[PDB]
């Protein structure tokens, strides 16, 4: 019943 | 930190990568931030967002 989706915060950016 | 996102609000392409303007479940709706699909572990929200646009 609890629709949880996970995401990671992009602290920077590997260019 | 790996934080729980509720849903997607918007999408764009920066530097060839695709970033989605989220809406977090752990944080407030205004505290939402741009996170790329590579960092998103939410296929459900991405699909549903594209279905909303179409």
């Amino acid at each position: 019943a609890r629709t949880k989706q996970t995401a990671r915060k992009s602290t920077g950016g590997k260019a | 930190g790996e934080f729980v996102v509720e849903k997607v609000l918007d999408r764009r392409v920066v530097n060839g990568k695709v970033e989605y303007f989220l809406k977090w479940k752990g944080f407030t709706d205004a505290d939402n931030t741009w996170e790329p699909e590579e960092n998103l572990d939410c296929p459900e929200l991405i699909e549903a967002f594209l279905n909303s646009q179409k």
